């Protein structure tokens, strides 16, 4: 039954027109639903028959629902939705459940029947004009055009989503205190009454909705809802199969990052760093790749840890929102959003992407920002983070590093690891320090490059490298400056590059070489690294 | 009666997508929302518009007021012709010369003229809601809205007359009209000048609700910023290096800096914190050095047709320098900029003052704002710039990162 709601106007692309697409004849078996079924929809006033002369088509098709006997029409919109013009995205990004505040009772119903009981514009409606054919080429005035939302068009859920949202308000007017949010099809009504008076409510709106021509009808709490096995007082995401094969492709190894991903929100510890560092190379689908010890070590740790389940708590806007953050592995770290001690709203995870050489102190940083906006998204407000890591430590860090940055509230936690300062370098030359004057090169063509230094001491070195870049050198010459000094150096290279790289102070880069240098500069007392214009 | 408005050709309206608020600020847009919607400065839209402009909630300069923001960066440029050109507004090069510029709010005039009917859809907002729970609240404006190049462009008409009176009683106060501030220079005596600035205050209100509020510069203090060289009693081999580090830089802007001469002190291998003894025959060059970077260079002529670019450094301890530019090493201004230590003031805090102290000595000079690149990051920013903004506007910008010598140098 089409609704008496207004209808939102609707116009074509600026300088378009309708479909003309002509109709394929076919299977008269399937001319057999199709007006079995438009004869039924026409009656429903959902369609209309036009006069002869209506410019446009769209080709309709007939699928049978297998299992029933029932065939269902389709109409295939695609030529129409590409004439028809922009609609506000029907706004998408779902809800987290970490965020829904809690209520004694909450009841699904499906609005499926829905946008197809909407009016369409007037005016529009021809551009959806339709053509079942006949017995055979010679009869084809069978024609109609919708009245209403027709499926698969472009427009329908935009101009559903609107027709609802105005369909409800006189009803959450009349009931302030329930709240209803209704999505793509789906509507959802919680409360704190009581579980007879919210029966009560509950089929008070079916009526409403019913009045206003949308029909309804007439699971339980643990819902469907997009990977969300959702209950009475706890949310989770719907179980998890992670595949076990002897051979893995790309395409193998892409579900399977996802999945562990979509666990992330509520499974502490999940990794990823070795599974998706597989994927480094081309996108070339179904291409088996070899496995690795790290990432099948990894896939496992995995493994152990969604063997148990795990389950996530509501929002309490009455408390506050506290998070806590974790460094694990070498570039990983994981956090918890909470109200109450061990029992998470939600949880998840942070890398450093190109790693390029970085600091512990910058991807906690990095990672109490990804936090803030994620709070911000869900909560509406920033959570109290509490960190491993000393005021002192970061305020040393912040108040000499060249990009501005700025933590939100937070306190101590002292819980190894704590967060690293391994090393400090000298604000001014060290005297009586013995000063290497290390540099090096490569050949650009020849891929063979020499690294060495010459000391105030008169004393000097050269080593001879292969398949090394002049990066690779610059560094080269550092390292072995380090290594043939005393526990005080004065170093001057020729390379920003690599001035730089160590003035960031970064950590086990995994990069053998710059993770030699660091625990060079470690054991060192006092170093003092100084640039002068190349040559 | 409206004063059709049309996009530059070939292209669209906007459809930038809102930012997510705290709870607090969608509450304050709301209440702001129902009001303009009240006094119908603004209607409520159905999905039959794609459009969309953000929107934020700011605290006015020294209110507890919360004041609605729209970010129409966007569709300034898709309109750019109308604004510009067919009905742009000359810039006086002579308020840069006063002695005072006082900078008055007047948007709230705009909010009079209706906008044109087919204008409207195109300065679609969305008030957000908290974890998407629902779908968005949604309008457009009916009325020139603040933000909108397009409004005073409209609105100088009815601004000029309203100013004529004041104009010819003195004519000697520069008034230049920029989004939606005045900025009022003139060569009184401060005591004088916030008297005649309280003059056309009231002046303004007499001819129609036209009422501002107040911000102090000084155009004839903003002068150059020459690096400067430290020259001490004693010089190790060290300082003599970093001293080169910097001349060898500089080479990059001034022409007669050549440092070959200072290079023989530091010959072969010696150690690193040796002082080194003043060679005199080369001092005909540090001496000589020191005052070329007094005195810019010859050149750098500001190209309108170009675009003002602005980086600023961190240079720690509540200090911040920067650069306008157009073209890379022909800086057409440099300056510095300060916090105040206590109660407050975060690396964030002052990156956001700092841009909008350039942005008005931009506006003032070139009635410009510039493209700033900002040494922070993406998220941080686009998280906390809205909670120190004062400015009615907001400029371009961009994130940079790690500058070599360019700290080292402006310091
Ligand atoms: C918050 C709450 N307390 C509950 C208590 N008992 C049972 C279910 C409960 N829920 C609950 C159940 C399901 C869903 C998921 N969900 C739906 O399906 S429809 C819909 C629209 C908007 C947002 C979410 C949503 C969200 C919350």
């Amino acid at each position: 039954p089409i609704s008496p709601i207004e209808t939102v106007p609707v116009k074509l692309k600026p300088g378009m027109d309708g479909p003309k697409v002509k109709q394929w004849p076919l299977t008269e078996e399937k001319i057999k639903a199709l007006v079995e079924i438009c004869t039924e929809m026409e009656k429903e006033g959902k369609i209309s028959k036009i006069g002869p002369e209506n410019p446009y088509n769209t080709p309709v098709f007939a699928i049978k629902k297998k299992d029933s006997t029932k065939w269902r029409k389709l109409v295939d919109f695609r030529e129409l939705n590409k004439r028809t013009q922009d609609f506000w995205e029907v706004q998408l990004g779902i809800p987290h459940p970490a965020g829904l505040k809690k209520k004694k009772s909450v009841t699904v119903l499906d609005v499926g029947d829905a946008y197809f009981s909407v009016p369409l514009d007037e005016d529009f409606r021809k551009y959806t004009a339709f053509t079942i054919p006949s017995i055979n080429n010679e009869t084809p005035g069978i024609r109609y055009q919708y009245n209403v939302l027709p499926q698969g068009w472009k427009g329908s859920p935009a101009i559903f989503q609107s027709s609802m949202t105005k369909i409800l308000e006189p009803f959450k007017k009349q009931n302030p205190d329930i709240v209803i949010y209704q999505y793509m099809d789906d509507l959802y009504v919680g409360s704190d009454l009581e579980i007879g008076q919210h029966r009560t409510k509950i089929e008070e709106l079916r009526q409403h909705l019913l009045r206003w021509g949308l029909t309804t009808p007439d699971k339980e709490p643990p819902f469907l809802w997009m990977g969300y096995e959702l209950h009475p007082d706890k949310w989770t995401v719907q179980p998890i199969v992670l595949p076990e094969k002897d051979s893995w492709t790309v395409n193998d190894i892409q579900k399977l990052v996802g999945k562990l991903n979509w666990a992330s929100q509520i499974y502490p510890g999940i990794k990823v760093r070795q599974l998706c560092k597989l994927l480094r190379g081309t996108k070339a689908l179904t291409e088996v790749i070899p496995l690795t010890e790290e990432a099948e070590l990894e896939l496992a740790e995995n493994r152990e840890i969604l063997k148990e389940p795990v389950h996530g708590v509501y929002y309490d806007p009455s408390k506050d929102l506290i998070a806590e953050i974790q460094k694990q592995g070498q570039g990983q770290w994981t956090y918890q959003i909470y109200q109450e001690p061990f029992k998470n709203l939600k949880t998840g995870k942070y890398a450093r992407m190109r790693g390029a050489h970085t600091n512990d102190v910058k991807q906690l940083t990095e990672a109490v920002q990804k936090i803030t906006t994620e709070s911000i998204v869900i909560w509406g407000k920033t959570p109290k983070f509490k960190l491993p890591i000393q005021k002192e430590t970061w305020e040393t860090w912040w108040t000499e590093y060249w990009q501005a940055t700025w933590i939100p509230e937070w306190e101590f936690v002292n819980t190894p690891p704590l967060v690293k300062l391994w090393y400090q370098l000298e604000k001014e030359p060290i005297v009586g320090a013995e000063t290497f004057y290390v540099d090096g090169a490569a050949n650009r063509e020849t891929k063979l490059g020499k690294a060495g230094y010459v000391t105030n001491k008169g004393r000097q070195k050269v080593v001879p490298l292969t398949n090394t870049t002049n990066q690779k050198t610059e560094l080269q010459a550092i390292y072995l400056a380090l290594q043939d000094s005393g526990l005080e150096v004065n170093i001057v290279t020729d390379s920003q590059y690599a001035l730089g790289i160590i003035q960031a102070q970064p950590d086990k880069s995994e990069s053998e070489l710059v993770n030699q240098i660091i625990e060079q500069l470690i054991k060192k007392e006092k170093v003092y690294l100084a640039w002068v214009p190349a040559h | 009666e409206t004063v059709p408005v049309k996009l530059k050709p070939g292209m669209d309206g906007p459809k930038v997508k809102q930012w997510p608020l705290t709870e607090e600020k969608i509450k304050a847009l709301v209440e702001i929302c129902t009001e303009m919607e009240k006094e119908g400065k603004i209607s409520k839209i159905g999905p039959e518009n794609p459009y969309n402009t953000p929107v934020f909630a700011i605290k006015k300069k020294d209110s507890t007021k919360w004041r609605k923001l729209v970010d129409f960066r966007e569709l300034n440029k898709r309109t750019q012709d109308f604004w510009e050109v067919q009905l742009g507004i000359p810039h006086p090069a002579g308020l840069k010369k006063k002695k005072s510029v006082t900078v008055l709010d007047v948007g709230d005039a705009y909010f009079s003229v209706p906008l044109d009917e087919d204008f409207r859809k195109y300065t679609a907002f969305t008030i957000p809601s908290i974890n998407n729970e629902t779908p968005g609240i949604r309008y457009q404006y009916n009325v020139l809205p603040q933000g909108w190049k397009g409004s005073p462009a409209i609105f100088q008409s009815s601004m000029t007359k309203i100013l004529e009176p004041f104009k010819k009683q003195n004519p000697d106060i520069v008034i230049y009209q920029y989004m939606d501030d005045l900025y009022v220079g003139s060569d009184l005596e401060i005591g004088q000048h916030r008297t005649k600035i309280e003059e056309l205050r009231q002046h303004l209100l007499r001819w129609g609700l036209t009422t501002p509020d107040g911000y102090e510069l000084h155009p004839d203090k903003w002068t150059v910023q020459p690096i400067v060289l430290p020259e001490k009693d004693s010089w190790t081999v060290n300082d003599i290096q970093k001293l080169v580090g910097k001349l060898n830089w500089a080479s990059q802007i001034y022409p007669g800096i050549k440092v070959r001469q200072l290079c023989k002190l530091l010959r072969g291998t010696k150690a690193l914190t040796e002082v080194i003894p003043l060679t005199e025959e080369a001092e005909l060059e540090l001496a000589e050095n020191r005052e070329i970077l007094k005195e810019p260079v010859h050149g750098v002529y500001y190209d309108p047709s170009k675009d003002l670019i602005a980086e600023i450094q961190k240079q720690g301890q509540g200090q911040w320098t920067y650069q306008i530019y157009q073209e890379p090493f022909k800086n057409l201004k440099t300056g510095k900029y300060a916090r105040m230590r206590g109660a407050h003031t975060n690396d964030v805090k002052q990156l956001t003052e700092a841009v909008q102290k350039i942005t008005t000595e931009s506006i003032v000079i070139w009635g410009k704002t510039p493209k700033f690149k900002l040494p922070i990051q993406k998220e941080t920013w686009e998280t906390w710039w809205t909670e120190y903004w004062q400015a009615t506007w907001i400029p371009e910008w961009e994130f940079v990162n790690t500058p070599p010598l360019v700290k080292l140098w402006y310091q």
